[PDB]
């Protein structure tokens, strides 16, 4: 069936109809087809897919956050890769480009003029501003007014010109369209080369997309975190931060994830890169970065389970939400550790424990053992007990274990670890310190206790059989070693579960092993 | 256009140019010197405020007139004398100038026992039985009504209230004070329903009305009574060395009270500024206008803060361009001295019109009493809003911010019956707040005629600055509550409240088990509530703040939070304070525990049948409040 | 995309292809022959419907399980015998096969008086005093509970219920019937609160529970009793020529009932189809599943209509593309035979979750009993929706439309206690509807085991067509209620209701005047209400139907209309049916008049103090319902 598509501005609308005419020549072998919808900005495209007007449009990782929020609810289906088709990359580098012999450094950006790709875009706004927000002079909110005072002049695509006059000093009206000379990667670079701004926050491939001469490229320098400057060609050694690649988004329900990928995998072969002389999906004579990014070299399937907040990951989602609220972080006071329960019996045991812990432990509920793991990732949960197999699944996501369920009774149980593999308490990177501390405090209050539970609470005993922990557990040993999923499962067991996961694959494992 | 910080600054500037003292003194002029509710001078200040509101060019200005029944001292002055065993004897002790409204009005005679403050705990420690005898107490331990209520429970004959010199550093020992003993909010003869000619005022009597006489007497009068009494009072209670425990078997006191009830015309003056995004939703700001004596501290300051806040906000809108998302109502209540009467009539009266339209109440009464510390009692749903304001406003004397105690949330005390905010939260289910630039020790002349402007300005040199700091705190509560799409109500605050409840009830898990009862359901009830708010929190995090529709569905749910804690089962008329956490009676969470404490002593004071029900209704009530908060009915499995 | 007419047609087509009889017979199979609430066969059909709902691929399917207490006939069968003055004598009259749930269960003996139907009016006309004597009545005059209630008020000892041959044309005169005497909705041992293990089932007893034994007996059994009785019954009552007024002084009857209460596991099966514009708002459709006997007419038909309607609407969405603005919930209740128990537990249980989320209820119980006329009892707010449907649907037998009586609105009768809809409207404040393809005379074997499929299909040849016409009427109520932005609730209908009230009360203006009372306030109360709806009507007329925001603010106000008629003052637990117009007790408008009627006879039955309050609360309640409806709080001056 016909897969509608959203286009921004006239230049992209002309590339859309060309995306239509060219395709219908070799189409349709089975069914796929493309359509064209007119929209003023990307914000209009996200709102359109939610109203069923469109079906899919490519968004920047930083603009994905706005697409999955209510009521838009849009989940990415196909993500484009950068580099080559041989060795695909699911993450591009965000970097700050400046002129040579400028004098300005990363720490000294105040007063200087800026060129941003687009308000809310990874390389253009989220990463560059992300590090300056906590250094910005109050008030921090609105974040836009803070930036309008930090930089003297600036061009922020998609920004409110009426509410913020300084944010559109370089590009009046702050257009979000290709109609605006200063828009996107190549648009922010033409804002630097034109001497309008002293700095342009873009991608590492932006320098090569605009300039071809290595002699012309030496006229520019690259800013680095440690307040230094290195050759542009050294993007890997000197950059700001790594961010997820641009992906096409569609509705979570009724978005036709398969009918869109069937089109894109067939479109990259007919009108892709190094395949046709008539039409190119990543190149157009009417404009740059139309529909897709010129720096892209194809597409890749976004797993089923993987949602918007899982595609960006904890590290990045939290950073965006903190950037919009103006939150700037250790006091080592800790926060209640959110335990994840699975069954009805687990939550009941958890609830009775939450009250007994004086609020130190809280309870979050999940449907499946795999679903609790997902919540620990995005932040909805903090820790849960997992068996050897699942620890491998969780580890491949980004959760490192900190406790092990010992079963052998000894004088010093917590002090000495046990190999086995045994049940491990996986947690998130940041909440590893407190989980290590809080659960150790309960051990002295609800651990090895006389059989008087009838009156008091007992942490290891379950009303039925193995609820939050295994009943035959004596104590929770602390892993003094910075143990990961690889450092805890030895070496032979690691390869064991890996190959077994080859045939029997879960929806989570294929998600955590995607990027 | 205008963000928070731009509003904070525009407010501060307006405050700097505003002169409060001048207004507080103008309200203490000879034309407003006596404010007794329903007086010609009470109405005088009523018209003033009305015309003042109209002058501020507010979007709408209206007035409600109720015909409630108060009580007064007639031509037959009351008197307290000591008599002999056969009949009248000894000497005349005092001719009270002040009285206690809603007293039984009768003549009683009997032994006189000192119950100290009159707390239910004070009576239990008394070595002398209070049954069949007149008791004398010291005010401020608990409301006047509670002292009488606790005494009547232990079968007292009458009650005498005085002001010792320790708690009250007043030179003039002949000074008398006023108060009411109604254990109720608003008029006591239209319990649970509005006082309007509409109802024809059918015969109805509040259960909060005492069946025992209550009279106030000066310090000197009490000392005269102690001279006829023996038994040194315990050092436990910081009191005068005059204090005497009981009377001699030869002579006992004879109290005679003959107060007569009077029907008056009370006036409630309002002023409303319409919001632009949501006109129907509104926060309410009120202040007592009536006063037994001059009332500079009791009502003078508050009514002044109301006039100015209505002024400052009208200016910010008309001139500055401040755009309010939700309406703001300013109310000047009357009959306050008789128990938030004016306000409570309005609540009982337009309950249907404010069901879920009114999201918060800010009370200005007694906001300035001292200068030492900053006190605030309110609904948890405002704790965060308060905390954020404490660390935003600077103390009027010390340059430091109001946020100095991190664990201040845990030190907050429940709202009492005498507070005008009580009715709003416990009855209407509208989050209420009541802050104070209080002093470690309560204001001396609070009920005395002594509460003049001279006395206030003298005990508080920098009155104007403190009044401004006050107006500022309330001013930000308004800016925060109506400013932006998000409602600054923190439904999450309650988790601590429920955790506290369950933890205290878990202590008695031994008795629970002994009875055919399990405490597992309450553990879940609390958990389900926490997960409910968490999901709500995330639902806010995963939403587009700019989408009018998705926020309404989220802010609407948040507003109920308070409502859902009002126990549905009890009749609002007989038990108006339905809120489980802050209301009154058996239904309230405290009552459930209070009753279970009696089970530990194995005595017959504990009612098992009652407890089983107290428990069953409470657990569901917590449980149902949780099921609702989530978002939908079909989705919640458990 | 799809408009009304396109939906009407798509519904009719689905109906034509749907076979109802086949389903009604499948529910009468040997595996579902006995449905007694809580039985293994009751749960059998419960699972079936659940799996059937899940099969219809509905958006969500859940179940609630309550542990309520019903009553059953144990090993000790009850018995009715006639005895002598000194002791046992005469002969055994009958060994009842059927009983009356919630009977006092005890042995009583005394004279036997025929109270006919048992109406409060029937007792007043009796020439023979009912005090201290057993009374025998004929069912269908008023609910079984009311017959017992009215008799106990006049101090009866016990009650006997039978089915005369006139009102009941049943050949087999030995046939016995079942019923309950609880003057309450839902379980009687968890009055006013949900029955869930959560509550631990604290000791609680419904006030609707009788303190007198009640037993059912066959026609033959009663005729045997009439043989020992003298006194020809009045022709006034169309009854058998066997009927006898009273027993001879030589021999009187001795009733012995020993029913024992039993705890059972009741199951409520649900299914919800989410709307697209407003998921949270929803209309509820339900049908009783349990049945004492086979219950083809009592529950067979209804449960069948529920399954098919859930089917037809799932198809219209999944396939046809029907887009519902608001969700639709389908409920299969149990324990219905004991007084809407299953349903009422759900209402008491998720009241907070459905406060203003559930806007209407459609009941399918007893929708097909005859074929002569079409009967419907519901809230005025649905009168218009009904009228429009009556003239849209065609009678299953005669080709003419259902709209034949123009003044049908004035012939509509209140919803009764036995109707599953009653709890929804009178307790929850959710407009409810209950239509019927009724017959001038009620179904004979309604409670009898006689209510089989054979008997139903035989008394109603074209059962399938009548079932379809039924499903169609309910089907359009759903299409109308969830279809478009406007809510088909006609708040204006009530003006007639209030006008009627005031007009009847104006008749007694003489007595009103004699007492210190004026009736002017109620005149205004009604007027203010009318102007309130009129303004609402115009506010709808002056709005852009396509604007989501301006309609929510207008539809939200409309939904409350019903809620605001639920008297706030009375405790929901003791007096659950709070609605003034359709509830029970003194608070209800009828009660106010009922009591004033006693004032005309100048006897001591009239309570003045009560009336003054009945009046004061009622007038405000009408008055406050009007103030709210307008739109805002500040604007209304009067
Ligand atoms: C209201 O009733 C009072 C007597 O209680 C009377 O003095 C007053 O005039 C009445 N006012 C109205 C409007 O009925
Ligand atoms: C609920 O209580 C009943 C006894 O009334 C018991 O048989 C049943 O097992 C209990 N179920 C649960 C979940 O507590
Ligand atoms: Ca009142
Ligand atoms: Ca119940
Ligand atoms: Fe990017």
């Amino acid at each position: 069936k016909t897969v509608r598509w959203c286009a921004v501005s006239e230049h992209e609308a002309t590339k859309c109809q060309s995306f239509r005419d060219h395709m219908k020549s070799v189409i349709p072998s089975d069914g796929p087809s493309v359509a064209c919808v007119k929209k003023a900005s990307y914000l209009d495209c996200i709102r359109a897919i939610a109203a069923n007007e469109a079906d899919a449009v490519t968004l920047d990782a930083g603009l994905v956050y706005d697409a999955y929020l209510a009521p838009n609810n849009l989940k990415p289906v196909v993500a484009e890769f950068y580099g080559s088709k041989e060795d695909p990359q699911t993450f591009y580098y965000a970097v700050a480009v400046v002129k040579k012999d400028s004098g300005f450094q990363m720490n000294q950006l105040r007063g200087k003029k800026s060129c941003h790709t687009g308000l809310g875009r990874s390389a253009g706004w989220n990463i560059p501003i992300g590090l300056l927000y906590c250094d910005l002079p109050e008030p921090r909110k609105p974040l836009e007014k803070a930036v309008a005072n930090f930089f003297s002049g600036s061009c922020a695509p998609c920004a409110d010109g009426t509410d913020f006059p300084q944010l559109c000093q370089l590009c009046p009206g702050c257009g979000c369209s290709t109609l605006n000379q200063y828009f996107g990667y190549s648009g922010a670079f033409k804002c630097l080369k034109d001497g309008a701004g002293d700095v342009a926050f873009v991608k590492h491939s932006t320098i090569f997309e605009n300039l071809a001469n290595k002699a012309d490229r030496d006229q520019y320098e690259l800013l680095c975190l440690d307040n230094t400057r290195k050759p542009v060609d050294e993007y890997k050694d000197c950059h700001l931060a790594q961010v997820p690649s641009h992906t096409v988004v569609a509705r979570s329900m009724g978005g036709k994830e398969d009918l869109i990928w069937e089109l894109l995998n067939q479109a990259q072969e007919h009108f892709g890169k190094d395949k046709s002389k008539e039409f190119q999906l990543f190149s157009s004579p009417h404009g740059k970065d139309l529909l897709f990014k010129d720096s892209a070299h194809g597409f890749l399937k976004v797993p089923p389970r993987m949602d918007a907040k899982m595609y960006l990951g904890y590290e990045y989602v939290t950073a965006i939400r903190n950037l919009r609220e103006g939150t700037c972080p250790p006091t080592d006071e800790c926060k209640p550790v959110k335990w994840c329960a699975l069954s009805h019996h687990e939550r009941l045991k958890c609830d009775e424990w939450s009250v007994n812990s004086v609020g130190k432990i809280e309870c979050v509920s999940a449907e499946t053992t795999e679903d609790c793991i997902a919540k620990i990732m995005n932040g909805e949960a903090d820790a849960m007990s997992l068996d050897g197999g699942f620890v491998y699944i969780a580890g491949k996501c980004g959760l490192v274990p900190v406790l092990a369920e010992n079963y052998d009774k000894s004088d010093n149980c917590e002090d000495t670890p046990e190999a086995g593999p045994n049940h491990a308490v996986v947690t998130r990177k940041d909440k590893e310190a407190c989980v290590h501390k809080i659960l150790r405090q309960q051990q002295h209050l609800f651990g090895s206790d006389v059989t008087d539970c009838s009156g008091n609470f007992c942490l290891f005993r379950s009303e039925t059989k193995d609820l939050l922990f295994r009943d035959d557990t004596v104590c929770l040993a602390k892993l003094h070693d910075r143990n990961t999923y690889e450092k805890y499962l030895g070496e032979e067991y690691v390869k064991a579960v890996g190959n077994l996961r080859k045939c029997s694959t879960s929806s989570l494992l294929e998600a955590c092993t995607f990027r | 256009r205008l963000y928070w910080d731009d509003l904070k600054r525009k407010l501060s500037e307006k405050l700097d140019s505003t002169d409060f003292t001048s207004t507080i003194k103008l309200l203490n002029e000879n034309s407003y010197v006596p404010r007794e509710a329903g007086s010609q001078k009470d109405e005088n200040l009523a018209l003033y405020v009305e015309n003042q509101f109209r002058e501020f060019k507010l979007s709408k200005v209206w007035r409600d007139q109720h015909f409630v029944k108060i009580q007064v001292k007639d031509s037959a002055q009351n008197s307290v004398i000591i008599v002999d065993k056969n009949g009248r004897l000894v000497y005349l002790v005092e001719n009270p100038g002040g009285y206690v409204a809603y007293s039984k009005a009768a003549t009683v005679t009997g032994k006189l026992v000192h119950a100290n403050f009159g707390t239910k705990k004070d009576f239990e420690d008394l070595y002398t039985p209070v049954n069949g005898s007149i008791v004398i107490v010291r005010a401020g331990k608990i409301t006047f009504a509670e002292k009488v209520a606790n005494a009547e429970s232990l079968n007292a004959i009458g009650v005498l209230i005085y002001m010792d010199q320790t708690k009250f550093p007043i030179v003039n020992a002949e000074l008398s004070f006023f108060g009411h003993a109604h254990l109720g909010t608003g008029d006591p003869y239209t319990p649970g329903f509005p006082s309007f000619n509409h109802t024809q005022f059918p015969p109805s009597r509040s259960s909060g009305l005492p069946n025992i006489p209550v009279q106030t007497i000066s310090r000197a009068a009490a000392e005269k009574l102690f001279g006829n009494m023996e038994g040194d009072c315990p050092s436990d209670w910081k009191t005068d060395s005059t204090c005497r425990m009981v009377t001699s078997e030869s002579k006992n006191v004879k109290l005679t009270v003959s107060n007569v009830l009077k029907e008056i015309k009370i006036l409630n003056i309002f002023g409303v500024i319409k919001g632009f995004v949501e006109p129907d939703h509104y926060v309410v700001v009120g202040a007592q206008r009536d006063a037994w004596g001059p009332g500079a501290a009791k009502s003078g300051v508050g009514t002044a803060l109301l006039l100015k806040l209505a002024q400052m906000f009208s200016d910010m809108v008309l001139k500055d361009g401040f755009q309010p998302s939700r309406s703001i109502i300013f109310a000047s209540w009357s009959a306050g001295d008789f128990g938030s009467v004016g306000a409570t009539e309005w609540l009982e009266g337009y309950l249907s019109s404010l069901h879920l339209k009114a999201f918060t109440y800010i009370n200005l009464d007694k906001a300035v009493l001292g200068t030492s510390n900053f006190k605030v009692s309110a609904s948890p749903l405002l704790y965060t809003l308060i905390e954020k304001t404490m660390q935003n406003v600077k103390h009027p004397v010390t340059g430091q911010f109001l946020y100095q105690d991190s664990n201040w949330a845990s030190k907050v005390e429940k709202l009492t019956l005498d507070n005008a905010a009580f009715p709003f939260l416990a009855y209407s289910g509208i989050p209420a707040v009541s802050f104070c630039f209080c002093e470690d020790t309560d204001y001396p002349y609070l009920g005395t005629t002594m509460d003049t402007y001279k006395e206030l300005i003298e005990r508080i040199p920098e009155l104007n600055k403190v009044a401004r700091a006050a107006a500022e705190v309330a001013g930000q509560f308004v800016i925060k509550l109506t400013h932006d799409v998000e409602l600054n109500l923190d439904y999450e605050r309650y988790n601590s409240q429920l955790l506290s409840f369950v933890r205290d009830l878990n202590q008695y898990r031994a008795d629970i088990k002994e009875m055919g009862l399990s405490l597992q359901w309450l553990y879940s009830a609390r958990g389900d509530f926490f997960r409910a708010t968490s999901r709500l929190t995330t639902d806010f995090g995963n939403a587009e703040k700019t989408d009018r529709f998705v926020m309404k569905k989220l802010n609407d749910r948040v507003m109920r939070v308070e409502y859902h804690f009002l126990s549905p089962y009890v009749s609002p008329k007989e038990s108006p304070f339905r809120h489980v956490f802050w209301g009154s009676g058996s239904h309230t969470l405290p009552a459930l525990l209070e009753n279970l404490k009696l089970r530990k002593q194995n005595n017959g004071a504990f009612n098992e049948t009652l407890f089983r029900n107290q428990l069953a209704l409470a657990t569901w009530t917590i449980q149902g409040a949780a099921n609702a908060l989530s978002g939908d009915v079909w989705d919640i499995d458990n």
